[PDB]
């Protein structure tokens, strides 16, 4: 499978309802998931539905919800920097080939 | 004249054979094995210096009082010529003293 | 053997830049080593000189006779360039003898006519070609480019130019680099004549003036064989001209020179051209 | 020393400063390869500078090859055939920058 | 001579004594410069890729 991902928005939607499955208190995007089982719940549930799981070094970080819900809106451009040299739309006198 | 012409053949060199892929395994032994062992009784090679660094003279000596006493007559000989010029140069030659 | 690894590449080089010192390889077009594309060199052609082409026009100022007819033949197992080149050769004299006319007043049509053809001639046109790197671009059946496609080309250029961006901006153009190449070259190393004298009086005749009577202003080491002649023309008791020599009579012919320069106007010491 | 090399007279290539001037540097070829240490500051001036390079003097068409191989090196060639080759390996932003400048700045 | 030797004593004391504590506050200041983590974590980018 591939690494890419863009944040589609109706995810910040998503992310209440799936914290309504294991939680009711508003205020809701400061819970604290200090409980390590309730995390483990959401954030496997917001992997197995947004085909993207959250790095080891990056799983401390976020102890509230609030962070979930930030780590999920940054994009990841799983390109080489030959695609995205292609796709700065060069100027007409450069021309770069790449052999693979 | 002091280079060749012809390029040599290709070493094939597999880093990835037994011996390079475990160099260091049980380096570690005492820290996270109850310190049965010591790494020092890992390393093989000579009796007189399993575990042991010094100079050339050290290392002659002890050489000699730890085994040679079954060493051939020819090598003990220029052994012990050898302590005698280590000690004389150690002893007496150098520019500190 | 010593044991190793970067002498033996380092003498590989070495002997790989001896042997190509040595035996050159055949020379071929430069549309055929790495490192080409042709619409992105073509572009970079426009920009270089400062120009606006018309890139279909400009495309089409390179594709000569030669190469088409060579491609015709190998399909056996797209427009001209004659027009471009016409119109191109066409604007340039006419260009070039109004530039020259308009700068210098007092020469015949003759003389410029042979510095409008010298100005388009084969060498100083295949001079400017080739350094502007036009017969990179060109297409021809044999490299190197002969002189003739390479003329041929260098005006359908500018012909392309004129035909896309109006006579003032290429009369510029020629301006740049045609004209600037009679700089430094005196002229009569560009009018090839012979017999000089018979043009002066010819000259001053048609201007109403005696035959002009030649004197002998300096003279130095006579008999030896170096020696200095110095022969002044004169025109009825004034003076048109001197000149050097090591005879009496190269002395008149270059003195004759001389004069022939001074009435029209090409001296050394004329006002330089107005860029 | 002067003797035991060639010499010449000031020049330019085509009376290039009466009508106009021509920068005279047609074309670049960068060769660099995506993994291996010596191309590393190579490497970055594709990602960073060229493109500014490239926009700031239109008139030069900059090819770059980025090969499996293990060295750089920069192909100069101008408008009068001569080619000036240089060695890049083992150097950094600022020097290659520096060095991709003089090329274009010189007959 | 403007100042008799009597007038000038002592007159451009303060300079000299500011000039000399400049020179004792630079030579007490040597001592080792810093060590920051920047330096050791980015020499470790002498095996960058493209991927």
């Amino acid at each position: 499978r591939s690494r890419a991902y863009t944040p589609p928005e109706d995810l910040q939607s998503r992310l209440e309802s799936y914290v309504k499955e294991v939680f009711l208190p508003s205020n809701w995007q400061d819970i604290s998931l200090e409980d390590s089982r309730l995390k483990f719940n959401l954030l496997a549930h917001l992997a197995d539905d947004l085909g993207h799981v959250v790095p080891n070094s990056r799983l401390h970080q976020m102890c509230r919800v609030r962070d979930v819900l930030d780590f999920y809106n940054v994009p990841i451009q799983d390109r080489s920097k030959f695609d995205e040299l292609s796709a700065s739309n060069l100027p007409p006198n450069l021309k770069i080939t790449w052999s693979y | 004249i002091g280079i060749r012409l012809t390029l040599p053949p290709p070493k094939v060199v597999d880093r990835w054979n037994e011996k390079r892929a475990m160099f260091g395994v049980y380096d570690n032994i005492g820290i996270l094995g109850n310190f049965e062992k010591h790494p020092k009784e890992l390393i093989r090679g000579p009796i007189w210096l399993r575990g042991w660094k010094g100079n050339e003279l050290q290392r002659c000596i002890r050489k000699r009082k730890m085994v040679g006493s079954r060493m051939f007559a020819d090598d003990l000989h220029n052994l012990n010529k050898r302590i005698r010029y280590l000690y004389k140069h150690f002893n007496r030659h150098g520019k500190f003293r | 053997v010593k044991k190793g690894f970067r002498a033996a590449f380092r003498f590989q080089k070495e002997l790989e830049r001896q042997r190509l010192l040595r035996c050159p390889p055949p020379p071929v077009r430069r549309s055929e080593k790495p490192n080409w594309d042709y619409h992105a060199e073509i572009q970079a052609f426009g920009h270089r000189l400062q120009e606006n082409f018309s890139l279909d026009l400009l495309k089409t100022a390179f594709v000569n006779s030669c190469y088409i007819k060579s491609e015709e033949a190998k399909r056996q197992q797209l427009k001209s360039n004659q027009e471009l080149s016409e119109q191109g050769t066409s604007f340039s004299q006419t260009c070039l003898t109004q530039f020259l006319e308009d700068e210098y007043p007092d020469m015949p049509t003759e003389g410029i006519k042979n510095l409008v053809d010298f100005l388009t001639g084969e060498e100083v046109v295949c001079h400017v070609a080739r350094n502007l790197a036009v017969e990179q671009l060109t297409l021809s059946e044999e490299f190197p480019v002969p002189p003739a496609v390479l003329q041929q080309t260098f005006f359908a250029v500018i012909g392309a130019l004129l035909q896309s961006s109006g006579p003032e901006r290429t009369a510029l153009f020629i301006r740049d680099f045609l004209i600037t190449q009679m700089t430094g070259k005196e002229l009569f190393e560009m009018w090839k004549i012979i017999n000089p004298m018979g043009l002066l009086v010819e000259e001053l005749k048609k201007r109403n003036v005696s035959a002009p009577e030649s004197r002998l202003t300096r003279q130095s080491g006579g008999t030896t064989a170096l020696p200095l002649y110095f022969v002044g023309l004169y025109c009825d008791k004034k003076l048109i001209a001197e000149g050097p020599g090591e005879t009496v009579l190269v002395a008149e012919e270059e003195a004759a020179r001389v004069a022939l320069r001074k009435l029209y106007g090409f001296t050394e010491n004329r006002r330089p051209w107005n860029y | 020393t002067a003797r035991g090399t060639p010499s010449r007279f000031l020049a330019s290539v085509l009376h290039n400063g009466l009508g106009r001037y021509v920068q005279q540097l047609q074309r670049l070829s960068f060769s660099v390869s995506r993994d291996g240490a010596s191309s590393r500051g190579a490497r970055e001036f594709v990602e960073r500078e060229v493109i500014d390079f490239a926009r700031r003097n239109p008139g030069v068409v900059i090819y770059v090859n980025s090969r499996p191989c293990c060295v750089p090196r920069v192909v100069a060639e101008y408008l009068n055939g001569a080619v000036r080759e240089e060695s890049i390996h083992c150097k950094s932003v600022e020097e290659i920058s520096t060095l991709v400048q003089k090329l274009a700045d010189q007959s | 001579p403007y100042m008799t030797r009597e007038q000038e004593r002592g007159h451009a004391a303060v300079r000299r004594r500011e000039a000399f504590e400049a020179i004792k506050a630079a030579a007490t200041s040597k001592f080792p410069p810093h060590r920051f983590i920047a330096d050791q974590l980015d020499h470790l980018n002498v095996t960058k890729k493209w991927s």
